């Protein structure tokens, strides 16, 4: 069992009231089944997308999650994943300064 | 300078659940889907197809269609006769060269076990010795190893010329990068990071820069890709307060056309 590795960025500079997308790319985990939410505030967000699951020459699996977002002085965006290696979801806030 | 990539991704849970999905990449571009739930093979590219004939290729995912099914059929026996659930990865293909080698790779469990080499299958140090058997009497399937001899040898590189002459205009698209500054506290001292992104294809070139002075401290983090078939990239530099001042990143990048990104914090 391999555990998640979760990245949290944006496509495009970040500046506050400017429609973005917020990307959310998992790696190195396996095995292939997994649960992945981007979250607004906590709460789960409805429309988003996902890459094909992959792998790479280690045999690790990878995804890409992404989700159209505004970035704003009051709002916090994460990305949350379930996965079996895990006992409890890791989650990880979108942080800018990066 | 091209790598292309079948990828097969099998997870068996129980005698009666199984699913085979796999995706396959030409250099960082994916060219191909094939969902569990599909009858057929997806294309993700306008030129998915190369120069093979819409003939060839039916014939072709006529034969994964049998492969694909005659699989799942053999995993299942193998387990039911010689621990679940189980994960079986296939990574095939070949690397192409200016003027190609074919790979066939098998995992089980995650773990590398078997390869195609030749003209036979191959059982890889330190693979599970239970496989051995299993092997040997693939190894007597004479009708199978010469379709594959013939997909790797013959059927990848001439496929993927087609691709690589039909997708030049994807192959050889530039798209600019954009680039922007922040910074980082530490638990001691800051850290500048430099983030890049948008940029196609993925070879380029990041620095912390003072003036015309390379600041080799510059970290390159991993490159993280867009959903949009472009790149981002951090390159990072630790600094002490005050140091900040009369830092710049540079990014040379291919789609600039020699003007470089300089932005001074
Ligand atoms: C990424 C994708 C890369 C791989 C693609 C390879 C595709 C092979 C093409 C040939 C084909 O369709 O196979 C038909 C065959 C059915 O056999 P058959 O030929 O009908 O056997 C009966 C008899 O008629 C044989 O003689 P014939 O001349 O007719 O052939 O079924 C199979 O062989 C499927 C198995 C082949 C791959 C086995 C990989 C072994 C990895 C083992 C991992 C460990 C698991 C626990
Ligand atoms: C596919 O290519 C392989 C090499 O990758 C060929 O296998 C070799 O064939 C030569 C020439 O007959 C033998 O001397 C070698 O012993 C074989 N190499 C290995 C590693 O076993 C194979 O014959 C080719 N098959 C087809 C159908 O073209
Ligand atoms: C089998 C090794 C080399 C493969 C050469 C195949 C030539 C065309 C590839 C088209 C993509 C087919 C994807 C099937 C992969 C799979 O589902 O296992
Ligand atoms: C995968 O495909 C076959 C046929 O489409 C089906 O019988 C099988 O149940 C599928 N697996 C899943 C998980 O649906």
């Amino acid at each position: 069992q391999k555990t998640p590795q979760i990245q949290v960025y944006s496509r495009h500079p970040p500046e506050n009231g400017k429609p973005n997308i917020l990307n959310c790319y998992v790696t190195q985990f396996h095995p292939p089944h997994i649960e992945i939410q981007m979250l607004k505030n906590g709460k789960k967000i409805p429309k988003v997308e996902m890459s094909d699951m992959s792998f790479s020459k280690d045999w690790s699996f990878y995804i890409l999650a992404h989700t159209e977002f505004t970035p704003t002085e009051t709002d916090t965006y994460a990305c949350r994943v379930k996965h079996a290696s895990m006992a409890e979801p890791k989650t990880v806030y979108w942080d800018r300064d990066m | 300078n091209y790598t292309f990539r079948c990828l097969q991704m099998s997870s068996f849970a129980n005698r009666s659940w199984s699913r085979t999905d796999s995706v396959v990449w030409l250099g960082d571009l994916q060219t191909h889907r094939w969902s569990n739930d599909s009858a057929t093979i997806s294309f993700t590219k306008p030129w998915s197809q190369g120069k093979l004939s819409n003939q060839q290729w039916e014939k072709l995912q006529h034969m994964f269609q049998v492969y694909r099914v005659s699989f799942t059929r053999d995993i299942q026996e193998l387990v039911k006769m010689m621990d679940y659930p189980i994960e079986i990865q296939l990574s095939a293909g070949c690397e192409m060269y200016p003027g190609s080698e074919s790979f066939l790779h098998v995992a089980f469990q995650g773990k590398y076990v078997v390869r195609f080499w030749g003209t036979s299958w191959q059982t890889v140090p330190g693979a599970p010795s239970w496989l051995d058997l299993p092997i040997k009497v693939l190894n007597a399937d004479q009708g199978t190893s010469a379709t594959v001899q013939m997909l790797l040898n013959d059927t990848c590189p001439l496929f993927v010329r087609g691709l690589l002459e039909a997708g030049k205009s994807d192959l050889e698209k530039q798209e600019k990068p954009v680039a922007w500054l922040s910074s980082v506290p530490s638990s001691a001292h800051r850290q500048l990071v430099c983030h890049v992104s948008g940029f196609y294809p993925k070879p380029v070139w990041v620095m912390w820069m003072r003036g015309d002075q390379e600041q080799q401290g510059t970290h390159r983090g991993d490159f993280l890709p867009n959903a949009d078939e472009t790149w981002y990239l951090q390159a990072t530099l630790d600094v002490e307060a005050g140091e900040e001042a009369g830092l710049a990143c540079r990014v040379k990048h291919s789609s600039l056309g020699g003007q470089d990104i300089i932005l001074y914090w």
